[PDB]
């Protein structure tokens, strides 16, 4: 399969590979409310099974 | 007092460097909204 | 056959594995034995845990120590894979032993794997895996597959 999206038509799967800057270090830590962090915690926590 | 060009450059832009930075400290202060709710509604001295 | 790896990686092997280690004895167990490897930034998958374990723990005790570590350990950083198992891949997909790999068993392959494609896209990947224009797969085709870069 690699090796057909390679050279053919099929799409490319991305890699498990994580950036270190995001939004999710953003949300996590906003003093503006706390509701976005625990909504933030619970989506990164169901991320991780 | 009178005094050059280059100088006065410089005056105003240090006070409109001191506008800006308290404009962007009030525009997302963390308590921001709150006071700027409250403001119109109740009559308060102090922020708490 | 661990004389190719130099010595700084069998040395980043033992921290790990001491690190890994719980009792002291040297020893560990197989249920971790995933986590061991996965710690020093290679990624292998549960098909590939369960033929690692199964090629060493023979006896069926679940426990590893660390001269079989590196027996295990010497046979993943090889890029080019060895011809014997080039060819037990293509003796698992010539089920019937005649040297072509047709449409059909690659169905039963696939289905077997639990994956699902169309008649058209398995044709197509047939035929764009041959260069003869016969429309059909051998053993050069699928060493000159494999060899690509």
């Amino acid at each position: 399969k690699q090796f057909l999206s390679r050279r053919g038509k099929r799409t490319s799967p991305l890699d498990l590979k994580l950036g270190h800057n995001n939004w999710l270090r953003q949300v996590l830590f906003t003093p503006a409310t706390q509701a976005a962090r625990q909504a933030a915690c619970t989506i990164v926590e169901a991320l991780a099974t | 007092t009178p005094q050059t060009e280059k100088k006065l450059k410089e005056y105003s832009q240090k006070a409109v460097e001191i506008l800006r930075t308290q404009n962007h400290i009030l525009t997302n202060h963390p308590n921001s909204n709150i006071y700027n709710t409250l403001s119109g509604l109740v009559e308060f001295d102090g922020y708490y | 056959m661990a004389d190719q790896l130099t010595e700084e990686q069998i040395a980043e092997f033992k921290e790990a594995f001491s690190l890994f280690d719980k009792d002291g004895d040297g020893t560990i167990t197989t249920k971790e034995l995933g986590t061991v490897m996965r710690s020093l930034g290679q990624n292998p998958t549960e098909a590939e845990l369960q033929d690692m374990i199964n090629e060493v723990d023979a006896d069926g005790n679940g426990t590893i120590d660390f001269p079989e570590f590196l027996t295990m350990m010497a046979r993943k950083m090889k890029d080019t894979d060895s011809e014997e198992e080039i060819r037990e891949a293509f003796r698992v997909f010539d089920k019937d032993g005649n040297g072509y790999i047709s449409a059909a068993e690659l169905r039963h392959v696939m289905t077997n794997l639990g994956e699902k494609l169309t008649d058209e896209e398995v044709d197509e990947m047939i035929r764009e895996a041959d260069i003869d224009g016969d429309g059909q797969v051998n053993y050069e085709e699928f060493v000159q597959m494999m060899t690509a870069k």
